[PDB]
C-alpha cells in the first residue's frame, strides 16, 4: 500500500522529467530521487534502490515497452521483480 | 520475464536434470547405472 | 561501491559449469 | 617441352554436409539456447526475415 | 541411498550425481 | 521513442540551445574567418 | 571574453547573427 504510492510517483516524475528533457535514464531516475519527501525516502530506501535497478534494466531491454509500462497506470510488478 | 515461466517448465532454460528431479530418483538412476539406465530420458538446459 | 564480480562461465543448467584445472603445458618430446 | 599454356580452374566438393549458419554471435557453440536467442527474448519484439 | 547396485567387495560401485542428459543437433 | 530522438537530434533543441554557451560565443564572434556552423544540427519540427 | 576574436567595425565587435544553425535534406 505504501510502497505502490511511491511506485505512482516514480512513473510519473521518471515520465515527466523524459517529457520536459529527454535525457538518459539514469539522469531520469536521479532526478527522481532527488524529490521524493525525506520521511517517505527514508522509509523505503531499500524499495526504492530495487525499484530504480529493475526500471532501468527494464528501459535497457526495451524502451517501447517501457513507456508503455510508465503509461500504464494500471501496470503492477511483475513476478521476477521480486525474486 | 522471470525466465519465461514455460522455457522452465520445459526444460529448455534452468535448473539442470540431476536438479529439478527428486533427490532420491537421480539417487536411484545413480546407483542401477551400469544396468538399465535412466540418464537419456530427462533433459537439462545448456543455456549460453 | 565496492561489489566484487566472478566470472560467467557457460552454464550447464543452474550450475556455471566452471570445469578442472586443466592449465598444463607440457608437451616435452621425450 | 611441349606443353601447351593452360588456365587452372577449381571446385571442391561436398557431401552428407548440410550447410549451417549458427545464430550465435561468433559462430560459436557455447550453448544450446544461443547468445542471440536469449536477446531476442529479452526484446520481446517482431521481425520478418528475407 | 537406494544400494542396490553392484559392488567392489565393499563400498557399492559408482555413480556420479551429475550424469542425467542433454544434446542436439547444433 | 523520445529519449532517442533528443540524444540524436531529430528533434528536441536547435545547436543555438544545447550546444554549451562558452562554445556559442566562440562561434558567433569568429564566424567571419573559422566557421562552425554546419557542424551542429538543428531540429525543425512540423 | 571571446569578443577579442572577432573583427572590429568601428569601436565594436562584428558579432551576432545567431544562425549556427544546420537543416539540410532532400525533403
Amino acid at each position: 500500500a505504501e510502497e505502490e504510492r511511491i511506485l505512482r510517483y516514480v512513473q510519473q516524475s521518471v515520465g515527466l522529467f523524459l517529457m520536459q528533457e529527454g535525457a538518459t535514464p539514469s539522469a531520469a531516475l536521479d532526478m527522481t530521487a532527488r524529490n521524493m519527501e525525506p520521511s517517505m525516502y527514508a522509509a523505503n530506501r531499500p524499495f526504492i534502490n530495487k525499484l530504480m535497478d529493475y526500471l532501468h534494466r527494464a528501459a535497457a531491454m526495451n524502451t517501447d515497452y517501457f513507456t508503455n509500462a510508465i503509461l500504464n497506470p494500471h501496470w503492477l510488478p511483475p513476478p521476477g521483480f521480486y525474486t | 520475464p522471470s525466465m519465461m515461466p514455460q522455457w522452465a517448465y520445459m526444460h529448455i532454460a534452468g535448473q539442470d536434470a540431476s536438479e529439478y528431479l527428486s533427490p532420491g530418483l537421480v539417487q536411484f538412476a545413480r546407483a542401477t547405472d551400469t544396468y538399465f539406465s535412466l540418464g537419456n530420458k530427462f533433459r537439462n538446459p545448456t543455456v549460453a | 561501491e565496492d561489489i566484487n564480480f566472478a566470472s560467467l562461465a557457460p552454464r550447464h543448467g543452474t550450475r556455471p559449469f566452471m570445469g578442472t584445472w586443466n592449465e598444463i603445458g607440457t608437451s616435452q618430446l621425450n | 617441352q611441349t606443353a601447351v599454356p593452360s588456365v587452372t580452374q577449381k571446385k571442391f566438393l561436398c557431401d552428407r554436409v548440410m550447410w549451417r549458419i549458427p545464430f550465435s554471435s561468433n559462430f560459436m557453440s557455447m550453448g544450446a539456447l544461443t547468445d542471440l536467442g536469449q536477446n531476442m527474448l529479452y526484446a520481446n519484439s517482431a521481425h520478418a526475415l528475407d
